[PDB]
């Protein structure tokens, strides 16, 4: 009387029939697969493993330089263009041609680093409240109690206010993301803006020469 | 015994008769009184059994093909009984139970063909019990002779079969295959993550059963909201870790040998400049990072000019091919292959 | 229909597939599953279970009570591209184990994965007391997958025993009962369509006069049509395995279950140690004796006893007496002697 096989799913179907197909009476709405770093490369790993590894300390120290927090110390690396009098035929033209592009790129990087630093100064104060509210709960487990303490009641309100008010400023999605090549033309050096950066840098160079 | 079956023993010779043709006494005086063919052949009677004036019944072993020319009724019934007991999918024990030296592969193929993948549906065979060609297509004597021959040959082969090789150590996956101890490229996960201690705050968390909403106020009770708030931080930590992994994947930061060799071949000033410029890599993509660096190195080499090094290549009698064309054209737009 | 089925139909219980999205209910369900798994598997650190259960790639199928109470659940990570999924945990609260929910939950999981994706194979590392359950649920200890498909992808778990299962396509594992019962009914009807056992035959004509003499069964019409032969009658009484197969299987299961047999569960690798093979000319482990028994090479129980004694001797030879290896081997020898002494038949084979 009853169906003995499985009925294949179709797109855009009603929820109740979806449960009928699954028989499990619920299911997740979002697959959360979009947060996956990427599908496994689908290779053959049975090849013999290398017999000489490198210690995690070495690898961690090797990648640490690539993630240190931004500081005014390196905000001075860019914003510097170098000497522009002594070098100044073919090579001189090449150098005059390249300095301007270098300056334009550095100017764009400066334009980004400021918002990055603002977000950093935000996160360094959010993390403190996160840690305090987290630690004010471990004591409850330790003593196993009783009503919630006033400190634990008032830290949550402070955290929620801080988030919902301040974090609205940093709503833009690009404050935490690294553009990817696979997406396409994601380069932050679009000609449509590099042209104007080049012109501005040339104007600044001319002004400096006039002063000098 | 773990088996749920029933063992049948003759009432005279105490010989197992379950898997053999047998004869039973049909008189009401004898109840469940089973006499094997030998006992009924030699006529050894016991209790109230009278071989002289009592009618008997012949229990047949039902040996002939129904569905498969190589399989009979007993084999199919044993298969389905094993499915009921040993679970539908356990091929080793069910093959053992069916007997006849059918390896697990053979039983699996037979079942798939006959029932699952067939020109058939859960009503077996072509149309009905009225289709009786296969039983009268081969005589039972020929089929039984074939079974005896196959069984004897298989027994001789097994007796002469080579010893089975000892099982080697199980092939441990050891996902550490990458050339970074503790990296699982099959899973894209490290062993010691950014904040591996982040779970130290939620590994003892417990919830009050059946709770979640206040019976009176309709809002989460203070303990419930406090408990929920301490896991949003964990989710944020996980997302930070994921962004870390996404950044590290790009730019090929997993190739230690190549990057170190490239830095080693480089000179002092170029190394220092690249080291200074390292941090901003989080904000660019591979091609942009390469363009940025190569531009810096080109600028330094040209300043110096104004195996052999770039300064020694620019001052060569023949200029390199990439230096006979303005990097940025007349109308201010940089050439696409800037670096 | 087992009590789980009726309870489900009446709404007493219910199942829910949940992953760590960030809702309210999902978090309760996941935390309860974590509590159960932490209770049942005390050996592993709580941190590792907490990380695995609350991950963003794994799924979970759990059974929940009407007042939002969780009894048990299973956790897995599907590899959609490799056509196989890994099972990483399984447990049910001991207090409520008597109901018999395990098979029902496994059927739910298999049906869901079958009807929502296109996986075929399940790979798991079973505990040392869940082997019976896994075997009854269709798994097997023999692996039929290539070394490229599942190497580097699943995670090793020390003290486990890898198993496999190959799902049979196009079936509704929740309705196995009725389908298999109807299949049995129709095969039985086909059988009854011929069986002449319903014919109550008269006394053999040789014995109708009151004299009982041997009668060749092939002479009779009914038996003759039955094709009975002496060969099959003698052959049908020979079991496939050896006569002591059940008893030796019981002993093997007990010894494997004993927590004193861990070092012999698997052989020693040649790569890790080189002198193990050079010193021992007859390296024997549990798997080797099991395979040789499956080959019927062991004609007599003395062979099995000698194999065990030689395994213990090799363990003592390669590993010093002071080291725990030899002491544990001697303790396990004592345990096996206890088991044998519980058997009267083999009690007399102990040397003085």
């Amino acid at each position: 009387p009853t169906v003995y096989e499985i009925r294949p799913v179709l797109p855009g179907m009603s929820e109740e029939e979806i449960k009928e197909i699954y028989s499990v009476a619920s299911y997740p709405k979002s697959d959360l697969a979009h947060l996956t770093c990427g599908e496994p490369p689908d290779r053959d790993f049975s090849n013999s493993k290398p017999t000489n590894q490198i210690n995690f300390s070495t690898f961690s120290s090797y990648i640490e330089p690539y993630f240190r927090p931004f500081t005014e110390e390196d905000l001075a690396f860019l914003r510097e263009r170098g000497d522009r009098v002594t070098p100044f035929r073919v090579l001189q033209a090449r150098l005059r041609e390249q300095i301007l592009l270098n300056g334009a790129r550095k100017a764009r990087l400066t334009e980004l680093v400021k918002e990055r630093m603002a977000y950093q100064e935000y996160q360094t104060i959010l993390e403190d409240l996160d840690a305090q509210v987290n630690a004010a709960y471990l004591k409850r487990t330790r003593t196993m109690g009783p009503g919630i303490g006033d400190l634990a009641r008032t830290l949550m309100d402070r955290r929620r206010r801080w988030i919902e008010q301040i974090g609205a400023v940093f709503d833009d999605e690009g404050i935490t993301k690294c553009p990817r090549v696979e997406d396409g033309d994601t380069s932050i050096f679009g000609r449509e803006i590099m042209a104007e950066l080049i012109k501005r840098e040339k104007e600044a160079w001319d002004e400096e020469v006039e002063e000098e | 015994s773990g088996e749920g079956g029933v063992k049948y023993i003759c009432d005279v010779c105490s010989v197992d008769i379950t898997s053999t043709v047998r004869i039973r006494c049909a008189d009401p005086a004898c109840h469940d009184y089973d006499l094997c063919v030998p006992c009924f052949a030699n006529g050894s009677s016991s209790n109230a059994h009278k071989p002289a004036t009592h009618s008997f019944r012949v229990i047949e072993q039902n040996s002939f093909p129904i569905f498969d020319p190589d399989w009979g009724a007993d084999e199919e019934l044993l298969l389905l009984e094993g499915a009921e007991i040993y679970g539908l999918g356990s091929w080793a024990d069910i093959a053992d139970h069916i007997g006849g030296y059918r390896t697990k592969d053979e039983v699996r193929d037979h079942y798939l063909k006959v029932y699952i993948e067939s020109p058939n549906f859960p009503l077996p065979e072509r149309c009905s019990p009225y289709d009786l060609e296969l039983p009268n297509s081969i005589s039972r004597e020929e089929f039984q002779a074939r079974k005896k021959r196959r069984i004897e040959e298989r027994r001789e082969a097994a007796k002469n079969a080579p010893p089975p090789q000892p099982k080697t150590k199980p092939t441990a996956s050891i996902p550490a295959c990458h050339e970074i101890q503790g990296y699982m490229p099959g899973r894209l996960e490290f062993e010691t993550e950014y904040c591996n201690e982040a779970e130290e705050a939620v590994q003892l968390m417990s919830f009050d059963p059946g709770d979640g909403i206040n019976p009176r106020t309709g809002e989460l009770e203070p303990e419930m909201e406090l408990k929920l708030t301490v896991m949003e931080i964990y989710n944020n930590r996980l997302t930070q870790r994921v962004e870390r992994k996404k950044v590290i994947f790009e730019h090929n930061l997993l190739e230690y040998r190549e990057n170190t060799k490239a830095e080693k071949k480089r000179s002092r000033e170029e190394r220092e400049l690249l080291n200074k410029a390292k941090p901003f890599a989080r904000m660019m993509n591979r091609h942009d990072f390469e363009q940025f660096c190569q531009g810096l190195i080109d600028e330094l080499n040209l300043r110096q000019a104004i195996p052999p090094s770039g300064a020694a290549l620019l001052v060569a009698p023949e200029l390199p091919a990439r230096y006979k064309e303005p990097i940025i054209d007349a109308n201010g737009f940089p050439r696409p292959d800037a670096n | 229909e087992k009590p789980a089925v009726i309870e489900e139909r009446n709404g007493e219980i219910e199942f829910r597939v949940v992953n760590n999205d960030g809702e309210r209910e999902s978090l309760i369900i996941l935390t309860g599953l974590k509590c159960i798994f932490q209770k049942q598997l005390p050996k592993m650190p709580k941190d590792y279970i907490a990380r695995l259960v609350y991950d963003r790639t794994h799924l979970s199928i759990a059974i929940v009570k009407k007042p939002l109470e969780v009894v048990g659940g299973i956790t897995y990570r599907p590899f959609k591209n490799r056509k196989f999924a890994e099972i990483v945990f399984c447990a049910i609260s001991s207090d409520q184990q008597v109901k018999g929910y395990g098979a029902h939950l496994m059927s739910h999981l298999k049906d869901y994965v079958k009807a929502t994706t296109n996986i075929e194979h399940f790979l798991t590392y079973a505990d040392n007391y869940a082997i019976g359950y896994f075997k009854k649920q269709g798994f097997t200890k023999e692996i039929t997958l290539d070394k490229s498909v599942w190497m580097g992808y699943i995670k090793d778990y020390e003290g486990g025993t890898i198993m496999q299962c190959t799902m049979i396509p196009r079936i509704r594992y929740l309705e196995q009962g009725r389908m298999l019962l109807k299949q049995k009914e129709c095969v039985q009807a086909k059988i009854r369509a011929f069986s002449k056992s319903h014919i109550v035959h008269p006394p053999p004509k040789q014995w109708r006069n009151g004299n009982v003499t041997p009668i060749d069964p092939l002479s009779i019409d009914a038996i003759r049509e039955s094709g009975w032969s002496p060969d099959m009658d003698e052959l049908a009484r020979q079991p496939r395995h050896g006569p002591n197969y059940n008893q030796l299987l019981h002993l093997l299961n007990d010894m494997q279950n004993h927590a004193s047999s861990w070092p012999f569960l698997v052989p020693v690798n040649k790569d890790e140690v080189v002198d193990y093979y050079d010193i021992i000319k007859e390296p024997m482990d549990l798997s080797t004796m099991e395979s040789k028994l499956e080959a019927d090479q062991y004609q007599t129980p003395e062979d099995f006893i000698r194999d065990a004694k030689l395994i213990f001797d090799n363990c003592r030879k390669y590993n010093n007496e002071n080291t725990p290896y030899a002491k544990s081997a001697n303790k396990l020898e004592k345990f096996m002697w206890q088991q044998i002494r519980q058997i009267p038949e083999w009690s007399h084979l102990e040397p003085s």
